This record gives structure tokens, sequence and C-alpha cells, in this order.
């Protein structure tokens, strides 16, 4: 999905 | 030891190109802990864009707990020159290093790389 959380990387 | 990667870098694919090594999610500050004072930083630079900052706040926050630090570069946008730049300054100043991969697979190398 879309849901970028956080880490540095796109999700 | 065998990896310590942090849970908020779950989904991530990159975690699917460590193959070659045993990993597992730890609450650890940096992103990948790879040696007793070696430790790893991932930003894909794309997310980058979308609220930046946080890598800069995330370095803060290892503040100094391992002596190897390592800022694993997802390049998957055209044109990075730009930022680049201006994160390479950021790790000078952190003192440490800037590594660049351009797939999940790539990076996902590195970290067999490292731990080996």
């Amino acid at each position: 999905k879309i849901i970028d959380t956080g880490g540095g990387f796109i999700l | 030891n065998s990896i310590i990667v942090s849970p908020r870098q779950r989904g991530n694919p990159v975690l699917k190109f460590v193959r070659n090594v045993p990993w597992e999610f730890g609450d650890v500050i940096p992103d990948y802990v790879l040696g007793q004072s070696t430790c790893a930083l991932f930003l894909s630079l794309r997310y980058h864009n979308l609220h930046p900052d946080y890598i800069h706040g995330r370095l803060q926050s290892l503040g100094k707990n391992f002596a190897l630090r390592v800022l694993l570069v997802q390049v998957d946008v055209k044109d990075p020159q730009q930022a680049l730049k201006e994160l390479a300054k950021m790790c000078i100043l952190a003192d440490c290093t800037l590594i660049l991969a351009w797939s999940p697979e790539e990076a996902g190398r590195y970290l067999e790389t490292y731990k080996a």
C-alpha cells in the first residue's frame, strides 16, 4: 500500500 | 551479531535481500547493528522528500554509541545529486560513511557484506 511509516524508506 | 534491525524497518523489502546472513529485529537506536560499535541507517531518499529532517533527527538520536557509523542510501530517484550533496555534508559532521545502492537488492547485498 502507501502507508509510508517511519524508517528512511518508502512504503 | 547475526544482525539486529529495527522493527521500524519491517516492510522495507531490502530485508528480502538479506539472505546470506542471519538477522533479527531488536530494540536498537540505529537501523541495523552490524557489530559491537558498527551501525547503519537507511534513508530511501525518495522518502527523503516526503518528510525529511528525520534522517537528520535520526543521527542526533544515535549520538555516538557506535564506532563505525554508516548511512545506506537507496538511489531510487532521478537527478539525486542535489540531495546527496547536502546529505554528505551532514555525514562529515556526523562522521558516518555514505553508501550508495540503487535497488532493494543492492542495499540488501551491502548488509550481508558488512556482517561478512
